[PDB]
């Protein structure tokens, strides 16, 4: 339980990492764009 | 999307990002005092 | 297994990530020289 | 590199991740239940 | 005990990889703040 | 934070992480060798 806890958290951190990438991305696209 | 509202997800997605590891952290910790 | 299988798609996700920040950093270093 | 390029190294890495976290997904369905 | 060592290896590496999401927000409000 | 310092940080950073991915690596090595 301690350790298949840790994956699912560890897995939303990814998911909350990859959530921040695809904002910058963004980000990045519109200073382009500009 | 704007940059208001961008600016507002960054914000609470960084957030989140602290919560999730500090819990890691945490759990971390105890998965190893379980082991030693 | 299942635990050790899962550790190998989220070091690789990392990864993938990890080179997707690259990509980022580019950008905004492309877009510093031109901006400023 | 070039703006096209990246652009392009950008959608693909961001499907590879998105490929990636879903089967993680998937995973830690499985493990959860055994 | 292998698996608890990854993941403290995945999670030092999730934080070293936040701290470069920081740094490229800091540069993309710096850029939009000059425009 | 100046610019100069992000491109000094972005290089620390970027390797700090590509030695720990490295050493994420070779674990999933040990695990997955072990786990068979």
């Amino acid at each position: 339980s301690g350790i298949v806890q840790q994956q699912n958290n560890l897995l939303r951190a990814i998911e909350a990492q990859q959530h921040l990438l695809q904002l910058t991305v963004w980000g990045i696209k519109q200073l382009q764009a500009r | 999307l704007t940059w208001m509202e961008w600016d507002r997800e960054i914000n609470n997605y960084t957030s989140l990002i602290h919560s999730l590891i500090e819990e890691s952290q945490n759990q971390q910790e105890k998965n190893e005092q379980e082991l030693l």
